[PDB]
């Protein structure tokens, strides 16, 4: 036979919550991360690479031989 | 216009319809972080069976949660304001343009130069031509030119309405014995559409609005010829 | 500003009298005399059928639906000038 | 001695969850409703002008 | 909470009888209304 | 033994975890064999047998903690109860669709839908991502 | 005047079960009954003219 | 300038409301007026509890300017102790000829 | 003067939304400078530029109104 | 008897009661108003007729969700229950005044029915904004019995509001301090002090609508000087405050039920608890114009009314977290109240934090007159003010009526009406931002996906309050008589027995100043 | 005085679950159903 | 038997007929507005009246016959009293809110002027300081009656408060006068809406308080107050001061700035 | 405040007081177990002797049901208790709550 050890007894609650705020907190940074990643930055490239060689009169051009506006043929 | 199952905002048309989503992005992360912060905290609460019931302390973890929140407000606060005192900004318009709402379809007055006005119906839905969009078309479309910063002004000759089109991040409300002002650049040709937004009585949801956005010299020959 | 009168020192109604009829009942009396004074009928202006006046928006519920609730003839016109 | 739970809940989990499934799947794909759901990959543009 | 048991009790079947009658006093007059709308309509 | 309503200003028993000691015991009268048990209790514990002590502590208290924490199967009853009448829900809707709703408009027609997104393309409605953004205009055809 | 509240203090405290509204006699019985009537009669008569006032008149 | 007439609450309340002056003016509060004052709430000098019959509602303020109030009923008989401080109280029926 | 008018200039008097007293005032200013001419006998064409700024800003139907009223003796602004 | 016990009532528990089965009736209406907007909605197309029909619907669904459902159950039939009970008084100061609420809340539903009766109703939306709700483009009856269903629906909340205020002051113990009653006592406290300063105000525009409508007088009406954005600013002025009158004492209910369910025997932070429902309500007086951010207000304004709205905030959030702080540590009882004050934690954060976007006027340009005002409004109305109150209304059930209820069905119903309102509510955030109207009978087609799975939705959430009236109907056909409850020592209100006698307190508490 | 209990300090009766279940069915039913008939009321007219 | 101090009310039929009352009044104003009748509404302002008649009577009857208003129902009513007149003072502010919002910001309407084009407003150095004095004057007046009625001298309050009401009835005939000679009407656009309803609605409060300081005279007349218990006069007086300072806040805005 | 050691020190001498009366035995064990803590052995020594002088075998069975309890998911806590307790439970004849059947469900 052996003795059990003397186990923490006393403020398990607090050290469980301790624990937890800051791995909630972690992954609020993972998460921010991810999401300026795959949301924020995604879309100001998007518009950033649309409008770097963007031509509005060529757009313009294509809109007007597929007949879609009523002031120009 | 929106598309079948769209989530979130009509893509930008405008510089400043680009500035409101980027700021959307970054309140919604917020909103995101907060609201899921809240449930996990939320089931942490809830998954033990650990207790501690007698009295607790409140001063220490209330600075906490007033001082985070009034941070995370300031940091959405101060790119909300740039972008509200942005569209305030003096920018010298080429052209202006008056709206009239009415039960139910709107007018436009282009009155610079000639007096050119005319009104804009829905089109039916019995009367749409194949690939036209239901409760979206008019009969007479907004003519505009594009890459040209264009003063609106806006108001009503019965009761309210509200001139919107959200792919330009735009709407005023049409009040009658008031003009309201806004502007309106569009980076690129096009249709942008958008829908009266005040309730205004029985044909509310049929009265529309359609930008033509064009060059300048198709703007000024379809002007010439609307008189 | 203690106004210029000028006590206390004790208390109540006979003082409130003293002000009632020192003080108030004095000035109804002058005003009123200053009134009934700058009294009886000032020329009536030419009728303008201005569109910001005389409303009708919906006939009022007494009369014939045209004259107001406490017209006059002598200085209330209507919406087509001053009664025959 | 068991409730009604012991007794039943196992019954009542499965019938209920076979039942949802079976009757939402049949009004989503079966009654005529039209989703509209994102021509995106699913539909070919055809000559309109 | 703890309580009596029941003095009235409500069997699965009287259960059954009250939930229907009261789904139906939900149901049936404003699905009457619904069912002839185009009657009421096109009139 | 037996609550009365009409003790409700009387301390009464609770079971329950985080208050382990109530306020009266779960069973104050005593049949002659129980008196006797309360007086030997007075005595050395190590003197009562294993249902002696069963018994005291039966008299003392309703619940163990095992017995009143303990999980029951409840969940199934709800989740399932609960995917039923969402199902019922469902047949509803099926009986709106039959007598109440009318055809929708010809706009949703297959041949209209085909031709409406190609004049959405044609006006290049929401080309940064939204939509027109996920058409391949030099293939034709939807980007993979 | 002389003052007969004494006399008005024992009526109301008479103990005769009576609430305070009919208290004071007779009077306030038909006072009551006056203004029930008037009030319950005028409300079915609030209902008729809505049911006059839901239908056109034409 | 002055003179009398207007009858005083001595000649003229009647009712409940000359109850609570007449017993005011004995320094008696037979309605609850006041505050009662605490002892320091011990077996031997516990706060006693007035009360027209067997049992009263009791508050318990366990500390000077805790938000949270402890009730529980008191009745006829031994002391009872507060469940959250253990001060002590006993109640004294009877009456409302006090 | 300053021909090539395009619309409008931006007015530091009447800088937010709200646009409505520009046009009148406009309205207004050309009114009283067609009465101030025409009257000492000058020429109604420097009152132009007010003319140009009310028509660009003003409804039709305000300008049409105010129009009618200034004939009917019932217009309540001065001129 | 009947009549004199249940007409001529000075009762509070009877008059409480009373506004509870007016309460549930009314909701009732409203969720049928609810239905026939969304099976308007719920395909493409026209299904009742044009806007005028169809806003009629809308804007009796507002009014009776608003006035006559949430306002009478949470004052009106939780305060008059519960809080005499929890200070230990006799009944409300003004009891007979009291049951003059009650009374004038029938008459003034009455005439709202009678609005949608004649002519073609009031279709204004609840806001009643001219010129559309005056008496040219609103002709006849309809909008002027609307008006004056909200002046007796007024006066009935005025009268209230200066009961409770009075008897919240006035007859608590004399040793208990305001600092010593409970949370629920403080919020329908401040609740009463918002409704006594916004309804008069409320009263004074819609008297000029109907001077307008009436009189030939032209407050609203640029023709002879007037100006419709006037009404807006009055209307508001009140309807702001409103908001949080209709939230605060469902706040005040969640305090108790979560203190109540995590075993504790008091809320984290009550003094901070008490300071945020008055910041709150004082900051739910300066801050009306966040509705009328696209009327052409200047933009100092519109900075001033975005930066004021989003405070409120902080105040907001030390509640959320005290309730979370509540929890911590609790042994938690999962009731079905608990759970209905749960989904209320989280839904109304969720609808708190949608509200925070719409404050940023520059984004509220385009979110303004959409569904994505509608699904915030939703999320802390359907989601919040109901929750608190269907969570309170188990909770109290046992203690008003002495029976309970059966607690597995009880969980069945949350679980019903959490998916329906989910179903319902969320997509309409999609519909917003894509661009959805407010108040439309029919949409562009590509609007089709997110209106039908949400008229889905609200199919779900009929169901769940077919099956509450079952419930009910089962906890009074069985009759369960409550025998013991936890946690008398600090829930007073209980410490009388199930359901209270008639008169309780008779003999006041006995509680010393030490 | 006024009867004090369980199913006695309301003003419907509770004597009987059927009786009951009737009332409630007229009380909650006609309050949802009322908007359906004022619907059917304005579509009839005009 | 009790052991608290407050007044549990015998049950009434009062709170039931004044709802009533009320449905009666605003449907009959309907009816009057919009089918061309005073019926119903004659009916709802006589059980209005008889409701308040004998809902007040049986205050009177509870308290000054019965004894139930102990200090602590008294206490109440005074906070009764106080947060009712808050209530009237935010009525009051939303008139006032609208009268400075069109006058501060005149639209192209009125001439973009206020007063606008075409409106003589009176003369506030004529009738309306005239009316201002009276209505001060009657603040002094009940002063003078509530300090007797303390010091228990019966022959001078009633003395001051006939003055008071006198004073009341003089203010409301003036009134009612200015009103008949006024070239303008309430239908004279913004300028005659805000005039008459916001000096309307005061006339009204006028008359309200004058008859409660009437129903006040006659209850002294009936030895009904002590020297030290007299509630029904402070609340009266309270409502009076409340209408005197309405006043001033009209006379200044609207009759002296606004002119 | 204070110490660990303190804090064990009060609640030994609460319940070691030799005239500790049952109202006072059960308001010191649900005010501890109201903590976040599990008590220390010689706290609990002390109640079950505390226990043993009110005559009351029930209670110090369901003090150690309590300690078991306030561990939650520590299941490490209680047989370390017990195993440091055995002299006392031996000593005063106290069963634990597994050796009386009252762990089974
Ligand atoms: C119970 C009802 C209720 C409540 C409580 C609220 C709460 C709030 N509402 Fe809402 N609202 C309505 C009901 C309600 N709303 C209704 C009915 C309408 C439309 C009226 C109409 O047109 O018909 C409306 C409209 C409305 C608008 C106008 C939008 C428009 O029409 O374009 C705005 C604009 O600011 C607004 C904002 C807010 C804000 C900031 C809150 C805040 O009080 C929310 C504060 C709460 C939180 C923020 C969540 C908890 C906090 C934390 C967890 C701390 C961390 C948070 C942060 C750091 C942000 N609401
Ligand atoms: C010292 C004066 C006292 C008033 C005496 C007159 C009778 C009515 C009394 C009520 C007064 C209150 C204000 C109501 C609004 C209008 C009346 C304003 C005062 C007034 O009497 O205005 C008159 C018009 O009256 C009109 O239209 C009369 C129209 C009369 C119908 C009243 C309309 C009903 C109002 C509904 C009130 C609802 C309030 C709700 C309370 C809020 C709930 C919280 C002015 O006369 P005029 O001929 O236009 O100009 C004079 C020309 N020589
Ligand atoms: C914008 C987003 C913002 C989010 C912010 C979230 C904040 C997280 C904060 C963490 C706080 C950490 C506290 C840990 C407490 C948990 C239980 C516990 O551990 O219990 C005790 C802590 O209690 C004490 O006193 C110390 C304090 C008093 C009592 C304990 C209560 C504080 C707990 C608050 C819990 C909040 C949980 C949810 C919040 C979202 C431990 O006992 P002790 O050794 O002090 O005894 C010593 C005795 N003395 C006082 C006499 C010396
Ligand atoms: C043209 C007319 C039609 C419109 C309707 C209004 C008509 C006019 C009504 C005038 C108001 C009359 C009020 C009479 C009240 C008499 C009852 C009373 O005054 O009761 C007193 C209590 O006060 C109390 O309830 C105080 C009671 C407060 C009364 C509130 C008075 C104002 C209410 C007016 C309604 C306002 C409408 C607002 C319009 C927009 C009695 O206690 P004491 O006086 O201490 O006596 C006891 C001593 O004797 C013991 O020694
Ligand atoms: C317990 C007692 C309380 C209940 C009281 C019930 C009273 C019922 C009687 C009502 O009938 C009358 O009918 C008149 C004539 O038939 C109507 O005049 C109306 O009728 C016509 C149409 O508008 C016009 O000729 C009139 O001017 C117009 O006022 C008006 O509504 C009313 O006097
Ligand atoms: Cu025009 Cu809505
Ligand atoms: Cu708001
Ligand atoms: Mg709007
Ligand atoms: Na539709
Ligand atoms: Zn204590």
């Amino acid at each position: 036979s052996t003795a059990l050890a003397k186990p923490q007894m006393r403020g398990l609650l607090a050290r469980r919550l301790r624990f937890h705020i800051v791995g909630a907190f972690m992954v609020s940074l993972g998460f921010a991360t991810f999401y300026k990643f795959a949301v924020a930055e995604k879309r100001k490239k998007a518009y950033a690479d649309f409008y770097r060689n963007y031509d509005s009169m060529k757009d313009f051009e294509e809109m007007r031989k597929a007949g879609i506006f009523q002031s120009a043929k | 216009m929106a598309y079948p199952m769209q989530l979130g905002f009509q893509d930008a048309t405008s510089p400043i319809m680009e500035e409101l989503l980027h700021f959307h992005d970054h309140t919604l992360m917020i909103v995101f972080l907060i609201s899921s912060l809240v449930l996990y905290i939320i089931s942490l609460m809830l998954t033990t069976k650990l207790t501690h019931t007698s009295t607790m302390d409140a001063q220490e973890v209330e600075t906490i949660w007033t001082i985070l929140p009034a941070i995370i407000l300031i940091l959405i606060a101060l790119p909300s304001l740039r972008i509200l005192y942005m569209m305030d900004e003096i920018n010298n318009p080429s052209l202006t343009v008056k709206t009239m709402g009415h039960q139910w379809y709107w007018s436009y007055e282009y009155t610079d130069y000639e007096d050119l006005s005319f009104d804009s119906y829905m089109i039916p839905t019995s009367e749409l031509k194949p690939g036209e969009l239901r409760l979206l078309e008019v009969d007479n479309r907004v003519v505009l030119p594009m890459e040209m910063t264009i003063r609106m002004l806006v108001s009503s000759e019965d009761v309210l309405h509200s001139w919107a089109v959200p792919s330009l991040g735009l709407k005023t409300d049409a009040i009658p014995g008031r003009l309201n002002q806004t502007t309106l650049m569009s980076s690129r040709p096009g249709l942008y559409y958008g829908q009266c937004s005040e309730i205004c009585g029985s044909n509310h949801s049929f009265m529309p609005i359609v930008l033509e956005l064009v060059p300048l010299k198709y703007f000024e020959k379809w002007s010439a010829s609307m008189l | 500003a203690s106004a210029a009168k000028g006590d206390h020192g004790g208390t109540g109604a006979r003082t409130w009298r003293f002000l009632t009829f020192g003080l108030a009942l004095p000035s109804v009396a002058l005003c009123t005399l200053n009134s009934w004074l700058h009294s009886g009928h000032r020329e009536r202006p030419a009728f303008i059928p201005y569109h910001h006046l005389r409303i009708r928006t919906k006939p009022f519920s007494w009369g014939d639906g045209n004259h107001t609730f406490f017209h006059n003839p002598r200085v209330n016109p209507l919406p087509t000038g001053y009664e025959k | 001695a068991p409730d009604f739970h012991d007794k039943y809940g196992n019954a009542v989990l499965a019938s209920g969850a076979t039942f949802c499934v079976a009757v939402w799947v049949y009004m989503a794909t079966q009654i005529g409703i039209e989703w509209n759901p994102s021509p995106v990959g699913r539909v070919t543009p055809k000559e309109w002008r | 909470i703890t309580a009596k048991p029941a003095k009235t009790p409500t069997s699965p079947k009287e259960q059954a009888i009250g939930l229907s009658v009261t789904f139906l006093s939900f149901l049936l007059p404003a699905g009457w209304v619904l069912y002839h709308l185009d009657n009421y309509k096109k009139s | 033994s037996v609550v009365k309503s009409e003790d409700y200003a009387l301390p009464s028993y609770v079971d329950r975890r985080d208050y382990p000691l109530p306020d009266v015991a779960h069973v104050k009268n005593l049949s002659a064999s129980q008196k006797a048990l309360k007086e030997k209790e007075k005595a050395s514990w190590s003197s009562l047998s294993i249902d002696e002590k069963v018994e005291l502590y039966r008299l003392k208290f309703k619940e163990s903690f095992a017995e009143m924490n303990r999980s029951t199967n409840e969940w199934k009853t709800v989740v399932g109860a609960a995917m039923f009448f969402i199902g019922f829900t469902a047949l509803l809707l099926i009986w709106e669709k039959h007598y109440v709703y009318g055809p929708i408009p010809h706009t949703f027609e297959e041949e209209w839908v085909a031709k409406q997104t190609k004049r959405m393309l044609d006006m290049k409605v929401a080309p940064i991502q939204g939509f027109s953004a996920k058409w391949d205009y030099d293939k034709n055809e939807w980007k993979k | 005047f002389e003052n007969r509240v004494a006399e008005k203090q024992k009526l109301f405290q008479e103990d005769n079960g009576l609430p305070v509204h009919l208290k004071g006699g007779a009077t306030d019985n038909i006072l009551y009954r006056v203004t029930m009537t008037l009030c319950l009669g005028g409300t079915l008569y609030s209902l008729y003219c809505l049911g006059w006032a839901s239908f056109p008149h034409k | 300038a002055s003179g009398g007439g207007v009858p005083t609450d001595e000649e003229q309340a009647t009712g409940l409301e000359r109850e609570v002056m007449l017993a005011a003016r004995k320094g008696q509060d037979p309605y609850n007026i006041l505050a009662p004052k605490a002892t320091s709430g011990t077996k031997e000098d516990p706060n006693l509890v007035p009360s027209i019959t067997n049992k009263r509602i009791v508050g318990c303020i366990c500390e000077e300017d805790n938000s949270t109030v402890i009730w529980f009923w008191l009745h006829k008989g031994e002391a009872q102790r507060c469940p959250s401080c253990g001060t002590h109280y006993k109640l004294v029926p009877h009456q409302l000829a006090h | 003067k300053i021909k090539n008018y395009q619309t409008a200039p931006f007015d530091s008097r009447f800088p937010n939304q709200n646009q409505t007293r520009n046009c009148w005032q406009n309205y207004l200013d050309f009114h009283r400078c067609e009465k101030a001419m025409t009257a000492k006998g000058g020429d109604v064409s420097v009152c132009e530029w007010y003319r140009r700024v009310y028509k660009s800003l003003c409804p039709i139907s305000w300008v049409s109104t105010w129009d009618d009223r200034r004939a009917e003796g019932t217009f309540p602004g001065k001129i | 008897m009947f009549i004199n016990r249940w007409l001529f009532s000075t009762n509070h528990k009877d008059i409480g009661t009373l506004y509870l089965l007016f309460g549930a009736w009314a909701g009732m209406v409203g969720t049928a108003l609810s239905l026939l907007i969304r099976a308007e909605l719920g395909q493409p197309g026209t299904l009742l007729g044009d806007d005028q029909i169809y806003n009629v619907v809308v804007t009796a669904h507002a009014f009776v969700m608003i006035f006559f459902m949430v306002m009478p159950i949470m004052i009106g039939g939780f305060g008059n229950w519960l809080v005499p009970l929890m200070i230990g008084a006799p009944d409300m100061a003004f009891p007979r005044m009291n049951n003059m609420s009650f009374w004038l809340l029938p008459p003034s539903f009455l005439l709202l029915l009678a609005s949608s009766m004649v002519e073609a109703g009031a279709g204004t939306g609840w806001t009643v904004y001219p010129p559309l709700a005056g008496n040219l483009a609103h002709a006849g009856a309809s909008v002027d019995l609307t008006i004056f269903s909200l002046h007796l629906a007024g006066v009935s909340s005025i009268l209230g509001a200066i009961n409770f205020i009075t008897t919240i002051i006035n007859m608590k113990p004399p040793a208990m301090s305001q600092y010593q009653t409970p949370l629920f006592v403080w919020s329908v406290m401040i609740t009463a002090v918002l409704l006594l300063l916004s309804l008069p105000v409320l009263a004074a525009g819609i008297t000029m609508l109907l001077t307008d409508r009436n009189l030939n007088t032209t407050f609203f009406d640029p023709a002879g000087g007037g100006d419709p954005i006037l009404y807006q600013h009055l209307f508001w002025f009140f309807g702001h405050p409103e908001v949080y009158i209709l939230i605060l004492p469902g706040f005040g209910m969640i305090s108790h039920i979560v203190t109540y369910y995590s075993g504790k025997k008091e809320p984290f932070g009550y003094m901070g608890m008490v300071w945020a429902m008055m910041s709150i309500g004082f900051l739910g007086f300066i801050v009306w114009a966040h509705h009328m951010f696209t009327v052409g207000m200047d933009v100092d304004t519109r900075a001033y009314f975005t930066s004021a709205t989003m405070i409120i905030a902080i105040p907001t959030g030390v509640k959320v977290f005290s309730w979370l702080a509540t929890l911590h540590g609790g042994n938690i009882k999962w009731s079905p109240a608990m759970m209905w004050a749960l989904g209320f934690i989280f839904l109304f954060t969720v609808g708190g934090l949608t509200g925070i976007v719409l404050a940023n006027s520059s984004l509220d340009i385009v979110l303004h007159d959409t569904y994505y005002v509608v699904a915030h409004f939703h999320y802390v109305l359907s989601m919040g003010a109901v929750f608190a109150i269907m969570g309170g209304f188990v909770h109290w059930f046992p203690l008003f009526s002495g029976y309970t209820l059966n607690d597995t069905w009880a969980k069945i119903h949350f679980a019903i009406m959490f998916v329906g309102v989910n179903m319902t509510f969320f997509p309409q955030h999609f519909l917003g931002l894509s661009g959805m109207p407010r108040r439309y009978s029919d949409y562009p087609d590509a609007y089709t996906m997110w209106n039908t799975i949400s008229s889905m939705g609200s199919f779900i959430s009929l169901t769940a309050v077919m099956l509450m009236v079952f419930i009910i109907w089962e906890a009074f056909a069985s009759k369960r008589e409550v025998l013991t409850v936890d946690l008398t020592t600090t829930n007073l209100e209980w410490l009388n027995g199930c359901p209270p006698p008639y008169h309780t307190f008779e003999e006041p508490t006995y509680v010393n100043l030490k | 005085h006024y009867e004090e209990g369980p199913g006695k300090n309301i003003p419907f009766s509770v004597e009987n679950k059927w009786r009951l279940l009737a009332m409630m069915t007229l009380f909650f039913g006609s309050g949802f159903a009322a908007p359906f008939f004022i619907v059917r009321h304005q579509l009839l007219k005009k | 038997h009790q052991t608290h101090a407050y007044h549990m009310v015998n049950p009434s039929p009062w709170p039931l007929t004044g709802a009533l009352s009320a449905l009666l009044m605003t449907s009959g104003l309907t009816m009057w507005f919009h089918f061309n009748s005073m019926t119903l509404l004659m009916i709802g302002l006589t059980t209005n009246m008889l409701t308040m008649y004998q809902w007040w009577r049986d205050v009177i009857r509870e308290s000054t016959f019965q004894g139930h208003h102990t200090p602590a129902v008294q206490k109440g009513l005074r906070y009764g009293m106080i947060l009712f007149i808050i209530s009237e003072v935010l009525f009051f502010t939303g008139f006032f809110w609208a009268f400075y919002h069109s006058s501060l910001a005149p639209t192209p309407e009125l001439g973009g002027c206020w007063p606008p084009t075409g409106i003589h407003p009176l003369n506030p150095l004529e009738v309306p300081l005239l009316n201002t004095s009276v209505l001060l004057a009657s603040g002094v007046s009940i002063t003078w009656a509530h300090h007797s009625l303390m010091e228990g001298d019966r022959k001078h309050m009633l003395q001051a408060l006939f003055i008071t009401i006198t004073l009341g009835v003089y203010f409301t005939l003036l009134q009612a006068s200015e009103y008949y000679e006024a070239p303008f009407t309430i239908s004279d656009g913004v300028y005659g809406s805000t005039f008459f309803v916001a000096t309307g609605f005061h006339g009204l409060h006028v008359i309200i308080g004058s008859t409660f300081l009437i129903v006040c005279f006659f209850r002294q007349l009936k030895f009904h107050f002590t020297s030290n218990h007299h509630f029904g006069f402070e609340a009266a007086a309270w409502y009076w001061h409340f209408v005197d300072v309405v006043w001033l806040f009209l006379y200044v805005s609207i009759y002296w700035w606004g002119s | 405040h204070e110490t660990d050691e303190e804090f064990d020190a009060r609640w030994v001498t609460y319940f070691n007081k030799p005239d500790i009366d049952a109202w006072e035995l059960r308001k010191g064990m649900n005010t501890l177990v109201g903590y976040d803590l599990v008590p220390e052995p010689k706290i609990i020594d002390a109640a079950l002797r505390a226990c043993r002088r009110l005559n009351d075998f029930a209670s110090a069975v369901r003090i150690l049901e309590v300690v078991k309890d306030k561990a939650g998911p520590h299941k490490e806590i209680y047989p370390y208790v017990i195993q440091e307790l055995r002299p006392t439970l031996n000593e005063l004849g106290i069963s634990t709550p597994e050796e009386l059947g009252l762990d089974k469900v």
